[PDB]
RNA sequence: UUCGGGUCUUGUAAUUGGAAUGAGUACAAUGUAAAUACCUUAACGAGGAACAAUUGGAGGGCAAGUCUGGUGCCAGCAGCCG
RNA sequence: GGAUAGUGGCCUACCAUGGUUUCAACGGGUAACGGGGAAUAAGGGUUCGAUUCCGGAGAGGGAGCCUGAGAAACGGCUACCA
């Protein structure tokens, strides 16, 4: 019944270019 | 062809410590205490207004 | 019609049976124009050999 | 028992009217954010940020933004303190981006 | 001989000497008569307020072009009009005609940038991550 | 600067194994005026370990795509649109 | 002489004409509370110091007071202005 929000959504990256997993740590 | 040297001429133009008092009053006894906290309230007053 | 410079926003379902879980505003924008004409065009190719 | 619009005295000289949204229509969410001048939008707390509460947001932010109050419900069904808080803040910096 | 006293007993005039020389720095002069920020673009602004008058470069074929991100603005402090930057014509885009927009220090004579429309960053609504209030 | 020159286990957009652990949840105790938190700790908690690190900068390449100019096939601009 | 806790033109009566000043008196400005301090600098210097400590003044702006050892108090009082 409830419409949760998705991943989109709730942390809102919007539009980002690729990144490398090593810039992480 | 002769072209003599250029007489560089006395300054008319008024002097640095000669500007300050050709307006209303003498400029130099209008001065704040603190320059530095003149400007520093001045910037934050400007973005405020 | 209506005056320029007034936003609106658009979706595609209303009804509750077909509302599932995904949002539901598809578009927004702002008018731009009015006129009681356009005339809209598109590429037509022609091939032969 | 509440239905329809109420109007009740508020001030020595203001007054309000509040109306209760039916929660289960878009078409509803539309025309009142048209015309209301304060929003009280609802949040469920426990359950966090929903797409009809999303939603009427982005129609007021399209239709002219009226002043907007978050209002969260249901923080009595958390059980720790510590998320209890800590889901909060979540929830007003989400809030802090819409509004 | 410096031209300059050096008796022991010159502290007075040195002083003196010394305090009337400083007004000749335009430096010292604009620091202690706060008229420094006459010059910033701004008029001691980080940032200007204005309101869009006109997209200039909105018809121009040639896309991204110079003239296309320029756009007409009314600073609302005086009234004078100016011109601004936008990052692209993308952020041409948000920008509409009488839009409150904050600007920045930077075609030449274009000194000037958008860093937000209607209280939001151009930034953000490029990278898309917020909304236009209108 | 072209001319070319110097060097050796390098690369994979490939598969695959069991060990460790805290962010978090939580009996309890400690902590505290009473609480929250920390330090402790039963029990849960990892392969996209999606338990989804960011902010800026530089540089490509592509089309039966689109605009402009011209000593043919080019060049400039640029290309979310074929 | 009056007054005060008390010195003192602090005030009163009579007297003299004195007092400060190019070693800058007087007047004007100060986005001036002062200091312990803070920043920078190789050193001399330059700037900042409302803001954890000391000291001074104020309780919207003037004026005047009861009480009490101690207040010209204002989370005490009275008049006037806003
Ligand atoms: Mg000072
Ligand atoms: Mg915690
Ligand atoms: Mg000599
Ligand atoms: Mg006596
Ligand atoms: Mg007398
Ligand atoms: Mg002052
Ligand atoms: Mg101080
Ligand atoms: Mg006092
Ligand atoms: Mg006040
Ligand atoms: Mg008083
Ligand atoms: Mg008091």
């Amino acid at each position: 019944g409830k419409r949760a929000i998705n991943y989109q959504i709730l942390k809102n990256k919007g539009l980002t270019p690729k990144r490398n997993k090593d810039n992480r740590n | 062809e002769q072209s003599n040297k250029q007489h560089r001429k006395a300054k008319e133009k008024n002097t640095a410590k000669k500007k300050l008092h050709t307006q209303g009053h003498n400029a130099k006894a209008f001065a704040v205490a603190a320059p530095g906290k003149m400007a520093r309230t001045m910037q934050r007053s400007s973005d405020v207004n | 019609l209506c005056s320029p410079n007034t936003p609106f926003c658009g979706v595609q379902i209303v009804a509750n049976s077909d509302t599932g879980n995904g949002f539901r505003i598809a578009a927004t924008g702002i008018v731009e124009e009015i006129d009681v004409n356009i005339e809209i065009v598109k590429k037509l190719k022609l091939v032969g050999f | 028992d509440i239905q329809g619009p109420i109007t009740v005295v508020s001030g020595k000289h203001r007054r309000l009217t509040f109306l209760e949204c039916p929660a289960d229509d878009l078409n509803a969410m539309i025309d009142i954010a048209k015309i209301a001048d304060l929003v009280l939008l609802l949040i469920d707390g426990n359950f966090g940020f929903e797409m009809e509460t999303m939603e009427f947001l982005n129609i007021a932010q399209h239709h002219g933004m009226p002043r907007v109050l978050g209002v969260a419900t249901h923080l009595d069904l958390f059980k720790s303190q510590s998320t209890l808080r800590a889901s909060k803040k979540r929830l007003k910096h989400r809030f802090w981006t819409e509004v | 001989g410096k031209g300059k006293p050096r008796g022991l007993n010159s502290a007075r005039k040195l002083r003196v000497h010394r305090r009337n020389n400083r007004w000749a720095e335009n430096n010292y002069k604009k620091r202690l008569l706060g008229t420094a920020f006459k010059s910033s673009p701004f008029g001691g602004s980080s940032h200007a307020k204005g309101i869009v008058l006109e997209k200039l470069g909105i018809e121009s074929k040639q896309p991204n072009s110079a003239i296309r991100k320029c756009v007409r603005v009314q600073l609302i402090k005086n009234g004078k009009k100016v011109t601004a930057f936008v990052p692209n014509d993308g952020c041409l885009n948000f920008v509409d005609e009488n839009d409150e927009v904050l600007l920045a220090g930077f075609i030449p004579g274009v000194r000037f940038k958008v860093v937000k429309v209607s209280g939001v960053s151009l930034l953000a609504l490029w990278k898309e991550k917020k909304e236009k209030p209108r």
